[PDB]
């Protein structure tokens, strides 16, 4: 997934030369430099008289991108006698197949025609040139005396080649023995030493080669493609070859023992004409030491979802088991007629992740069919079935499909940066492209929230620049990075994190950073490539509750990072890359809430106390009763809290003490149910933890009943909580009292009289009212000012009867109002008449007449009155004794409340007295 | 049901739910019920009949010509498939079914192109087929009265190692070695364009002569490709049964074999037969693969017959099973029975029928249930066999769509293999409601017209496009009595600034903040407002005869009037129904005593 698709290095050769048909690296152990080998099987050469003999070019890597030929040969056709040419090098396709190893370059010309020693002829045996150091030799194993099609005449040796671990060549010829094909393996040491230019049919002593077989096997093309690996544990590479046309064209692959060339295994294709065996490879793909086999079938026709067969190309992957058996999985192509599997090229460990990778090509796919190359990664249980990258050809056809990806080569590191590179051939456009592998960084990131559970009220932090105190929490982030290769010493990570991301979609913002950087924090980290997590942290504080409303969704901070590649690229401009599966973002959330615990119900503790405004209540009238109450919840929040007071029959609700600004303006109402009567008030929802309240309630007391001594009420506080939802019942009482504020009053009419009496005449005895003197009326009243009633009472009046043995005031009759009866100790109307300074006269100075009255029940405001009609006796004032005296006549009265109906309450007697007077003076002054 | 329970809106997701759901777009919408539901449930709420969308899938018929009875009629008139054009309309996830009839008509025009291998072992066959034109016409006159015959031959690519390139005179006489003469090498030559003149086939065959290839595999497939894609030179008719008889007695080359000879350029679907009737690109283009061969045989509607000797019959049977619309027959070495071979091959070929789906979009899927011989039905199959020719068969096609494609006017074709009589399908998807035009786009009910009838954004989209959630300075717009005060005075809860005040068995609450109620008024002298008023937001409103906060004071004066007629007898002042006697020496309720 890490190949540098941006700015690859491109090489091109002569136009129409098939440049890039076969590609490979060159590793001269004696020199520090490295080169690419590119084959041009149709380029013209300077060989005298040879037309399109082909050539192999060596292309530099550093600063030039130049390509130059390799002087494998510089001679035309050799002659046999004088003019009969020995060989025909024109159109031989030299450079069609290339392999290199250390400092050995092996190039083959599959189409070299040979004549023969026995007769004038023309047969394509094929030849190879092997350059080792400064020495160059020709290796033509099939150029033998097996004369014609019955033998090696049409061998076309060099069609496909490969080097072994043991420095031994493997070479395939598909045309030998009636096209049964042939594999030939010869040691490099012998090829370089046994070569003699003057002998054409050179015989090699240490040769391993297959041999013809029955007639059924004609036209199998054994040796079409070859690869080398060890498939029996003997330590020396064996030979893998694909026979695309065998078994009624099904196609097979042959595994031949690398020692003594015997047959070990044969893979069989599944669909005729699929060309199972066009390309093969062998590499360790799943961590076993055992080599795992890959086979391509570019023309395999898959059955689509609709039931149609369609050409997609298929690759078969076989995993070698310790017992030697193979477990096989088949991998299909991804677009029709793209020929997926035309080329397979192991890449080494493209990411150094511990398992080798493989690249597979579909040279006729993509847009405009410019070719595509897929990249797969080996996993511990086989190949990864999903490609991790795709390379697309950038060159459009000129006269032929570009065939980008027809031939690739991997498992070599031109950089020496630890990661293998990859070459790709696009010979249709005569170009070869080199892809470099970017260093891979694995990054581990850490995120921590302190605390994980967040109580809102944990005010700890102070806002800078102010005395404000704000709830806050600690959040810390960490990252750690390292990679297996040439990587810079220090890496600049740009990491940013913002708070509660998943609800910043236009909604309110909630938490802030210590500097209020819009819940957004971005910082650079110059992490040194190593093992340190290098954590860092900042403190985030929630803004005031009045500014946000989300108390349910947990705060979900978010953090992400990205590497500054332009600083992390080496001097050649190659940029690192992060691991494919490493996520560049991460987030965490905390539980910001107060929730009464898991059960979601708080446990309150409710209590109440009360004081009474009315210390004592007097029976007899409606009394407003005010109770002052303090309510408290010492426990957790109480949902739907209420204040409750139960009341008796003798009272009723009034309201609340609303005017008192020191008491709560409680909402209250009155209820009655099942003979139960109560007062209800609201304390809000919830009643918060530890909150205290004070309020006043108004009751009306209708205590006119006589046998009760006190009024009793019960208070309580309750809520809707499942736990402790009622406070203890708090009973309270107020004592009753008795108070009959009774007083005695009186008045006189007229208030004064003038002597001598106008129009009056003296007579021996009176017969009518006018005979005695002026009429005077006296009134006395017993009145109650208190609410309490009294069942019985007594009233007494004193009256001056005679002074100096002569009458002062004469009574005619007395009248009664209210519930009383009266009687006089002296006969009223004894004659039974026809109905200087002012001195004081009274019973203390004169003979006293007394009137006593009995009184029944009475109430507040009610009163009973005694009226008296009297005549002022005239003789006492017109006598000579008082002709120079002015008098004020005095009278007085008293009372007692003797009984009350409220016998159950403490009682005391109530008494008092008053006086009423009339004035008599001389209007006409007599002589002194 | 699903339509309601999914809670979708906008009439588009409602259609997307299920084919059964329907939508209502009344202006006078009734409240409290979802606008998305099946048609009957919408009609229960009395959504206007023209205001319900409820699109319904269907399958029409645009051309329904009858199947022909004979093939010798006017060429354009022959019709072997009915209906011929169909337009079907369906919802983003529904399915619909329709049927198709096919009848292999009798006496249909026939085109035979005898493509013949010409390797040296074919000389006896080339001798034996010198009368084949006339014999074949004589036999075929029973089956078809508009016959045509052609010819063409192939050996292999003319390039080493396939052909003898030495000694130098061998390339001009490949049979030079065995002391006899034969044609040079050639890939494929077009001999006789299809023609009705049967006799001229015999004339043209006699001018042929065999050649010589080095190896057994023949290059026939490259010949079949050109005989298929070079239709104008071959002369294939549009209205005829194309037979391509292929005769051989050896195995065949296949793609990617051309690499041995230096040929790497892949084959392509083009004609390269030059004006000299020789396939020109034989030496610069690889062999064609079975996939490409099958594609071009399907496009050009060619029935290909493999006539091959008994030694390679099985190979070509296994090859044929990979190429739809082909058969195999056994030739003698002398090729004595090719006539009967072709007759029986034609009979067998047209004794079956299979359907091709040509250009189906990825968003569709088809399933087939085939009515077959004797009115029997076979499920799952898209083909039938055992027909007697002339009979008729039919298939039940069932199609389902996958979601809502971004474009709703695609089309495709269904066609039997080997014939052009096809059914062309026009498909459209009803993703959008009609009300999406001219009705929904905008409405002033939402954000003063800034909302599709709604679909506005932050600030209004909280609900009915008139609620805010971007600012939250909250959903309790003035639910509390004053700024910062409890919501609804804690007498209930609110949304969008309106308190849903709670009810009680002992009273009920009103007001935007729940600040008023009908029970919180005062009591005095045993009853509320003294029985002289009524409660309103905690205050008493007193009657005409009463005053005071408790309604405790009477405004009347008849209780203060004295028998003399004066209020309080003029001795005091009346207050709350009683007289405050100011004059000393006077008493009574009105100071009248």
């Amino acid at each position: 997934f890490n190949l540098d698709v941006d700015s690859p290095a491109e090489y091109s050769g002569p136009e129409g030369s098939y440049f890039g048909f076969a590609v490979d690296f060159f590793v001269p152990s004696a020199s520090s430099r490295m080169f690419l080998l590119v084959g041009a099987p149709k380029a013209n050469t300077t060989q005298p008289g040879i037309v399109e003999g082909g050539q192999v070019l060596k292309c530099d890597w550093s600063s030039t991108r130049r390509c130059q030929p390799i002087e494998f040969d510089a001679t035309g056709n050799r002659d046999y006698a004088k003019d009969d040419p020995l060989e025909f090098k024109s159109h031989q396709w030299f450079g069609a197949s290339v392999r290199s190893k250390q400092d050995k370059i092996l190039a083959c010309a599959p189409l070299y025609h040979w004549r023969t020693e026995m007769k004038q002829e023309r047969e394509p045996v094929g030849t190879c040139f092997l350059q080792d150091g400064t020495k160059t030799v020709e290796y033509a194993p099939c150029r033998s005396q097996d004369i014609d099609a019955d033998g090696q005449g049409f061998c076309q040796g060099g069609f496909s080649i490969d080097f072994t671990k043991a420095d031994r060549v493997l070479l395939g010829g598909p045309g030998s023995f009636y096209w049964q094909g042939q594999l030939i393996s010869d040691q490099v040491a012998e090829i370089v030493s046994k070569y003699d230019p003057n002998v054409y049919s050179i015989k090699y002593n240490n040769q391993l080669a297959t041999r013809t077989a029955q007639a059924i096997f004609d036209d199998s093309y054994l040796g079409y493609s070859v690869a080398v690996g060890d498939f029996n544990g003997d330590g020396i590479d064996d030979f893998v070859s694909g026979v695309p046309r065998a078994a009624r064209t099904l196609g097979m692959v042959y595994i031949y023992d690398g020692k003594n060339m015997s047959s070990l295994y044969n893979f069989t294709g599944e669909q005729m004409a699929a060309y199972f065996g066009f390309s093969v490879a062998a590499t360790d793909i799943n961590g076993d030491d055992y080599a795992d086999v890959f086979i391509g079938a570019p023309l395999f026709m898959d059955r689509g979802s609709d039931g149609k067969l369609q050409e997609v190309g298929q690759v078969s992957v076989s995993l070698q088991r310790a017992s030697g058996d193979f477990q096989t999985t088949k991998l299909n192509g991804f677009e029709v007629f793209a020929r997926f599997g035309s080329a397979i090229a192991p890449l080494g460990d493209l990411d150094q992740d511990g398992f080798n990778d493989i690249a597979i090509a579909a040279p006729y796919g993509g847009e405009d069919k410019k070719g595509i190359v897929y990249i797969f990664n080996g996993r511990s249980t086989g190949l990864n079935a999903v490609p991790s990258q795709i390379l697309e050809g950038q060159w459009a056809a000129r006269s032929m499909p570009p065939s980008f990806g027809y031939s690739m080569k991997g498992a070599t590191d031109i950089d020496k940066n630890g990661y293998p590179d990859l070459i790709v051939g696009a010979f249709g456009v005569d170009r070869a492209i080199l892809y470099r592998a970017r260093p891979v960084i694995t990054v581990n990131a850490g995120l921590e929230v302190y605390p994980s559970i967040l109580n809102q009220d944990n005010k700890t932090c102070s806002l800078p620049g102010t005395a404000l105190k704000v709830s806050c929490f600690n959040v810390r982030f960490c990252l750690k990075a390292d990679g297996k290769g040439v990587l810079p010493r220090k890496l600049n990570f740009q990491v940013e994190l913002l708070l509660d991301k998943l609800k910043q979609k236009g909604a309110i913002r909630r938490a802030l950073f210590l500097y209020s950087r819009s819940p957004s924090h971005s910082k650079n980290m110059t992490i040194s490539r190593g093992g340190l997590m290098q954590c860092e942290e900042l403190i985030a504080y929630l803004r005031d509750e009045s500014e946000f409303r989300d108390k349910l969704t947990p705060i979900t901070i978010f953090m992400e990072y990205r590497l500054d590649y332009r600083t992390a690229a080496d001097t050649t401009g190659l940029q690192p890359i992060l691991n494919q599966f490493t996520p560049a973002n991460i987030s965490r959330q905390a539980h910001i809430l107060l929730d009464c615990g898991e059960d979601n119900v708080c446990k309150p503790k409710l209590e109440v106390s009360v004081d009474s405004d009315q210390k004592k209540i007097y029976i007899g009238d409606d009394n407003p009763l005010t109770l002052i109450v303090k309510a408290q919840n010492q426990g957790e929040g109480a949902y739907e809290a209420e204040l409750i007071v139960s009341i008796p029959l003798q009272a009723d609700f009034i309201g609340v003490v609303r005017n008192n600004e020191a008491l709560a303006r409680l909402s209250c109402a009155f209820k009655t149910e099942n003979q139960t009567r109560q007062v209800v008030c609201d304390l809000g929802n919830p009643m918060k933890a530890g909150t205290q309240l004070l309020a006043g309630l108004r009751f009306s007391v209708h205590q006119q009943s006589e046998m009760d001594t006190s009024v009793k009420f019960d208070l309580q506080i309750q809520s809707s909580n499942l736990f402790d939802k009622v406070s203890p019942v708090v009973s309270h009482k107020v004592d009753l009292a008795v108070l009959a504020a009774v007083e005695i009053r009186g008045v006189s009419s007229p208030d004064h009289v003038f002597l001598p009496i106008p129009n009056w005449e003296h007579k021996e005895n009176p017969e009518t009212e006018e005979d005695v003197g002026p009429v005077v009326q006296h009134i006395y009243e017993l009145r109650n000012n208190g609410p309490s009633s009294f069942s019985k009472a007594m009233l007494h009046l004193q009256w001056p009867y005679k002074y100096n043995n002569n009458t002062l005031l004469y009574i005619l009759h007395y009248d009664i109002d209210g519930p009383m009866n009266c009687t006089s100790d002296m006969e009223i109307n004894p004659l039974r008449i026809k109905i200087g300074d002012i001195h004081t006269l009274g019973c203390g100075v004169a003979q006293c007449l007394k009137i006593v009255c009995q009184v029944g029940r009475l109430d507040r405001g009610k009163s009973a009155i005694l009226y008296v009609k009297s005549l002022l006796w005239t003789e006492t004032f017109m006598n000579k004794e008082n002709q120079n005296h002015s008098y004020s006549l005095k009278s007085s009265a008293s009372f007692n409340v003797i009984e009350f109906p409220y016998k159950n309450l403490p009682i005391e007697d109530i008494t008092n007295s008053t006086l009423v007077t009339t004035n008599v003076t001389w209007g006409i002054q007599p002589a002194p | 049901n699903i339509c309601t329970t999914r809670g979708v809106s906008s009439c588009q997701q409602c259609l997307a739910v299920s084919p059964m759901c329907a939508w209502c777009s009344d202006e006078a919408l009734p409240l409290g019920s979802p606008r998305c539901d099946l048609k009957e449930n919408l009609l229960k709420d009395n959504c206007a009949p023209e205001s319900i969308e409820f699109p319904v899938s269907e399958a029409r018929v645009l051309e329904d010509r009858p199947l022909s009875d004979k093939g010798s009629g006017d060429s354009s008139q022959v019709t072997q498939v009915s209906p011929q054009r169909i337009a079907l309309r369906l919802r983003p996830d529904d399915s619909k079914n329709f049927s198709i009839q096919v009848r292999q008509v009798e006496d249909y025009p026939v085109d035979i192109y005898y493509l013949m291998d010409l390797s040296y072992s074919m000389k006896d066959d080339l001798w034996s087929i010198q009368n084949l034109g006339t014999k074949l016409a004589t036999q075929m006159r029973k089956l078809t009265s508009n016959l045509r015959i052609g010819f063409g031959a192939f050996v292999d690519k003319p390039v080493s190692p396939y052909m003898y390139i030495s000694p130098p005179e061998a390339l001009e006489n490949p049979c030079y070695d065995m002391k006899t003469t034969c044609l040079p090498m050639f890939g494929y030559k077009h001999v006789l364009t299809l023609t009705d003149q049967v006799t001229r086939f015999n004339e043209e065959v006699k001018k042929q002569s065999v050649s010589r290839n080095r190896d057994a595999p023949e290059g026939g497939f490259d010949a079949i490709m050109q005989a298929t894609v070079c239709d104008e030179k071959i002369g294939w008719r549009n209205d005829a049964s194309h037979l391509l008889v292929f005769t051989t007695d050896a195995k065949t080359h296949i793609a990617l074999d051309g690499r041995l000879a230096g040929i790497v350029q892949p084959n392509d679907g083009q004609c390269h037969v030059g004006s000299d009737n020789h396939y020109s690109a034989s030496t610069t283009m690889d062999y064609p693969s079975l996939g490409l061969m099958t594609e071009k045989l399907s496009q050009k509607n060619i029935n290909l017959i493999f006539a091959v000797t008994e030694n390679v019959v099985n190979l070509y049977q296994n090859y044929s099973e990979l190429i739809p619309g082909t058969t195999v027959g056994v030739l003698s070495m002398d090729s004595s029975n090719v006539l009967q071979l072709i007759v029986d091959a034609y009979g067998k070929i047209r004794s079956k029928v299979e359907l091709e789906v040509r250009d189906l979009p990825e968003e569709l899927s088809l399933s087939f249930n085939a009515t077959c011989l004797n009115n029997e039905v076979i499920p799952g199959l898209k083909s039938c066999m055992g027909l007697k020719i002339g009979d008729t068969v039919s298939f039940s096609i069932e199609a389902k769509v996958r979601g809502c494609p971004q474009e709703k006017e695609k089309s495709f074709t269904i066609k039997p293999v080997g014939f052009k009589d096809s059914l062309i399908v026009q498909v459209t998807f009803d993703c959008d409601c009609a009300c999406q035009a001219q009705a929904e786009p905008n409405s002033h009910r939402c954000n003063n017209g800034n909302g599709t009838f709604c679909r506005c954004g932050p600030g209004w989209l909280g609900s009915q496009c008139e609620c805010s959630e971007e600012d939250y300075r909250s959903q309790q717009d003035e639910c509390s009595p004053r700024e910062g005060q409890p919501v609804c005075s804690q007498r209930g809860e609110c949304l969008c600034g309106q308190c849903v005040c709670h009810s009680s068995d002992f009273g009920k609450i009103t007001g935007k903040y729940c600040e008023c109620d009908d029970f919180s008024c005062v009591r005095y002298k045993g009853e509320m407002c003294s029985g002289h008023g009524q409660c309103s937001c905690g205050d008493c409103l007193c009657d005409s005869d009463w005053t005071g906060y408790y309604c405790n004071c009477t405004t009347r004066t008849d209780t203060c009037m004295s028998s003399n007629g004066l209020l309080c007898s003029g001795r005091g002042k009346c207050e709350c129904g009683s007289c405050v006697c100011i004059q000393p020496g006077s008493y009574g309720d009105t100071c009248e005593k």
